[PDB]
């Protein structure tokens, strides 16, 4: 919130897609990591 | 293209409000995970 | 729905293909994740 | 290229209507998955 | 069929190859997924 | 390059007719898969 | 055969290499898939 | 570069004749595979 | 802190996204490495 | 684009303050890991 | 041999490296496929 | 850059002669493989 | 230290990010190699 | 040796790095293939 | 040492980073190959 | 862009001082690894 | 950039001499491999 | 950019001296590997 001069140096047309894309990739990697290292998330996917 | 100092501060308010909205949804999702999952239990 | 000024900063000719392509990749990754961590989706594919 | 503020708001209505149409189809697919699958059962 | 203004924003020389290429990649991924998770598609490939 | 609004609508008719032709061939292939395969059987 | 106006929208210097390259990649993927899921194609490669 | 409508139709005849030649060779290869392989047998 | 002339040679519009992206990738790789080589981080993810 | 020598030094103060803020948060996270984890124990 | 007008549409400075590179990659993939699915090619490499 | 129709035909003769030379070497290599290998034997 | 004329031939805006990025990638690869081929580095990560 | 007109069509600044790089990659792939499919090359690396 | 006219054809700003980067990648691949196919290099990393 | 011969030598002093600083930190890390690890022991 | 026909032939002599030098070193390496290895033995 | 014939020969002396320096260090590393390792032993 004090970093607001960064768009004078970084092009927001490149940096804002890079930010949103990095956040989305990170969320997929965390979900995959939890799916591969727990029994309860595969068991929730399985049901029955 | 790169912005004026004033235009940069105006854009960054939307980036910070977007990150605060994401943080709030993630705080509700972590509380729901604490309540419904064997995590921390 | 309050983010509608984003096309003043991001080129929609780059960002709209990136949005639709990211959604399509995410849907494939979720389908693959469910296929690899359940017995009922491979059993539905198998039949008999 | 990047748009005027008015042209941006006109384009974003089609993006939001497209996301609402995708959400509705996904809500029907999740209900069909609840009804036909051992998920949540 | 109501989305026909999209070629005013997306270049069709980039977007139409991306559409056809994404559909072709998706069809290969679905065929591979069915081949790897059934016994009847490998048995059809095997014969005898 | 990006098109006029009228040229865009003319191009999108070929995209929609191509997707309808693909859908029809896929509907015949899914029916043939239902008839010849242990899927849904 | 009714799609012949597509070279008014797609550059044939990009699209014709993409078509021929996609067909060649698909043929390699099908050959690899048959090699990995049958015993008769590895046995034909082996001989004796 | 992108072509005139007439030049596009002239180019697409070579693309369609190339795809028909590929299809014919593939139809002979599939018949040879039916005859020499345990596939469909 | 004595390297502050580097933005006379490196474009900060390329180098500052590369710095932040490299730090974020490194943090994901360290988290993945700890998840794959300990029993206590998968056990914390599992609970119960 | 590349900066003047004075503009470069002004930018690098924000890079160094950002790295010091990251270092401090990482020092708290490592202390919390020492206290809550079997690491170094 | 009847396709000789293709260099009026495809740039030969891109297409001729793509042709030669595709042929070389295909030859490596075929050699690798034969090495991985026979016992006689690894036995020829081994000797003794 | 893209060629004149006459220059294209002149270039394609070298591409076709190169492919015929590759084909001939491959026909000798396949005959040597038939003679020295358990393939087709 | 006698190679200082190299920035008359190589652009330092490309080459200095390539140098620093190559050093950082090499350090990650060495750490990963030591983690995967020793028992004491995974045991230090594990503790207890 | 009769192909010497190819530098009238292919840019030698792209094609000569592509040639040398392809030869170097091929030599690494052949060495790796021999290392992975023989016992005598790993035994030469091992010694003792 | 007789190849010194090559910088009249290849741009040294592209080719000299490609040379140094290829040598560095090759050295990492050789080190990894020796680590994965001997017992003495993992035993030197292990100690004790 | 590429530099004058004098500007190149001025830049390379910072590259060499940066590599010497990295080398020194790595020499302390290798000594700490010799002292705290079963390596060379 | 692409060369004159005469400049192309002058460049290709260095490419062919480089490939002949590589071939000769590879012929010595294959003979050394035949002599020192269980290959063809 | 690409160089004059004289400038190319001046640059290639630094490339050849760099490769000779790399070769010498590699010859010492191979001798140290022969002396300290079970390789060739
Ligand atoms: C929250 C406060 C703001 C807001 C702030 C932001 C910000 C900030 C951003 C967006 C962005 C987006 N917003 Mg929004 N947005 C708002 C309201 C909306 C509405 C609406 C109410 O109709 C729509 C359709 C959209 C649509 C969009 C997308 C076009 C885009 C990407 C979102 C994404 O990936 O979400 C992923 C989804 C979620 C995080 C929500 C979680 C899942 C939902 C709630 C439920 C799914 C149910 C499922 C089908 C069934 C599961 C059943 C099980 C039993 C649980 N917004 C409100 C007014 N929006 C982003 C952007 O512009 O990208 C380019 C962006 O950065
Ligand atoms: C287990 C392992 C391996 C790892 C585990 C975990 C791990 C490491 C996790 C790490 C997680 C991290 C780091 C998460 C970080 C998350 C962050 C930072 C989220 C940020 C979200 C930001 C958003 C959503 C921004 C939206 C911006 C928006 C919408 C901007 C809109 C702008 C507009 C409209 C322009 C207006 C301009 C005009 C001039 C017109 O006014
Ligand atoms: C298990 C694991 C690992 C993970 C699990 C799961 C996981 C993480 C899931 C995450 C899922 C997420 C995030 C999903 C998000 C989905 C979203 C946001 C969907 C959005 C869809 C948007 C659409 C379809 C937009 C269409 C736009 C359109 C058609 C736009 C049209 C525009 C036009 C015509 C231009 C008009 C201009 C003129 C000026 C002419 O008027
Ligand atoms: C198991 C897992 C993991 C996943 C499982 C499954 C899974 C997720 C599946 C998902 C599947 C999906 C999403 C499938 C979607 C398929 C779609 C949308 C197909 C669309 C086909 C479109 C076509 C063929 C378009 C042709 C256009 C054409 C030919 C256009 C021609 C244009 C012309 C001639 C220009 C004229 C211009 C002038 C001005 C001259 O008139
Ligand atoms: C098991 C799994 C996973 C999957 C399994 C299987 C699976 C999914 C399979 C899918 C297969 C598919 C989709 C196959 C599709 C194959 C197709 C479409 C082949 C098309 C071939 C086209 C050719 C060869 C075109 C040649 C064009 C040519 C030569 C053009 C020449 C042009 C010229 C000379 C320019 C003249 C201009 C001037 C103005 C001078 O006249
Ligand atoms: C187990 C294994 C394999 C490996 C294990 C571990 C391993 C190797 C670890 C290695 C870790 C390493 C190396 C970590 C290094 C971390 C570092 C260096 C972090 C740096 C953070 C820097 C930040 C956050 C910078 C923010 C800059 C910022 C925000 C800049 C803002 C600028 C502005 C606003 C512009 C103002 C301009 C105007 C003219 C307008 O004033
Ligand atoms: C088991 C599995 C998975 C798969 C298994 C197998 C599988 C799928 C195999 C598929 C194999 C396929 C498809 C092979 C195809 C091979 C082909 C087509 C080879 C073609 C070679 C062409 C060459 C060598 C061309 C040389 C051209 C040349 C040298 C051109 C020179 C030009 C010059 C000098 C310019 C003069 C201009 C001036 C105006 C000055 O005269
Ligand atoms: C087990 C296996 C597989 C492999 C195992 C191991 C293996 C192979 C290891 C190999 C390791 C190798 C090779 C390591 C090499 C490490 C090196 C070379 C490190 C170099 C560090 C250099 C630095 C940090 C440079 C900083 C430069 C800097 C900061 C420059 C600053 C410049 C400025 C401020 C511009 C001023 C301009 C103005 C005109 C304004 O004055
Ligand atoms: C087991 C499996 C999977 C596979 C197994 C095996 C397998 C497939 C193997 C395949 C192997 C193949 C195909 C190998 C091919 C090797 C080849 C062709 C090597 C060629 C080397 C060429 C060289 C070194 C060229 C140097 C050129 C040079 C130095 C040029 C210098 C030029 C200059 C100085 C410019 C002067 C200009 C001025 C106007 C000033 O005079
Ligand atoms: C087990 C398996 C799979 C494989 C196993 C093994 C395998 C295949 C190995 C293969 C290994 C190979 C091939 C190794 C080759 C190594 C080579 C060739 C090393 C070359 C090093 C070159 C260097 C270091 C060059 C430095 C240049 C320099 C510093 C240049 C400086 C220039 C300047 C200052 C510009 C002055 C301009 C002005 C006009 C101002 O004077
Ligand atoms: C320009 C390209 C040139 C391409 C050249 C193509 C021809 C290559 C000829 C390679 C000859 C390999 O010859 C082949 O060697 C192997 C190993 O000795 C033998 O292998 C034999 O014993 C091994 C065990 O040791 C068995 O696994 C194998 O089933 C059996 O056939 C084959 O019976 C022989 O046919
Ligand atoms: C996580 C990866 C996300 C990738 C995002 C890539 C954004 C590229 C933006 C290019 C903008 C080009 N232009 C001409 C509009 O300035
Ligand atoms: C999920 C990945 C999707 C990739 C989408 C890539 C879109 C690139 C658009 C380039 C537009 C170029 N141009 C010249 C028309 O502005
Ligand atoms: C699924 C991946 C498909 C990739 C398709 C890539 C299309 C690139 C089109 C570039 C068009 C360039 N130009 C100059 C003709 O506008
Ligand atoms: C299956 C992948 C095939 C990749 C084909 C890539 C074709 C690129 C063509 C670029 C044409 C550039 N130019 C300047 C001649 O228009
Ligand atoms: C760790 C990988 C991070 C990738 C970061 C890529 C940044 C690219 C910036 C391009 C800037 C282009 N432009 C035209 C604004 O100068
Ligand atoms: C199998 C992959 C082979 C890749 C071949 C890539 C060729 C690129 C040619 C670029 C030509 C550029 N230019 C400016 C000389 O026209
Ligand atoms: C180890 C990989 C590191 C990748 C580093 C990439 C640096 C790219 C620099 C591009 C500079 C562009 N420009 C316009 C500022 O000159
Ligand atoms: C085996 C892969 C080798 C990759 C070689 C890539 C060479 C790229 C040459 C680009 C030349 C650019 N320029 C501006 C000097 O013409
Ligand atoms: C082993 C891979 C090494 C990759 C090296 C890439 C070098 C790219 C140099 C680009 C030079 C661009 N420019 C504008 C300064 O001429």
């Amino acid at each position: 919130m004090n970093q607001g001069k960064i768009w004078t140096v970084v092009n927001p047309a490149v940096g804002l897609p890079l930010l949103l894309g990095s956040v989305a990739i990170t969320a997929l990697l965390v979900h995959l990591a939890v799916l591969t290292h727990t029994t309860w998330f595969p068991a929730f996917q399985q049901g029955g | 293209a790169v912005l004026s100092p004033e235009q940069s501060e105006e854009l960054h308010k939307y980036v910070i409000d977007g990150a605060r909205a994401f943080l709030g949804i993630a705080l509700v999702a972590h509380f729901l995970a604490f309540s419904l999952t064997p995590w921390l239990h």
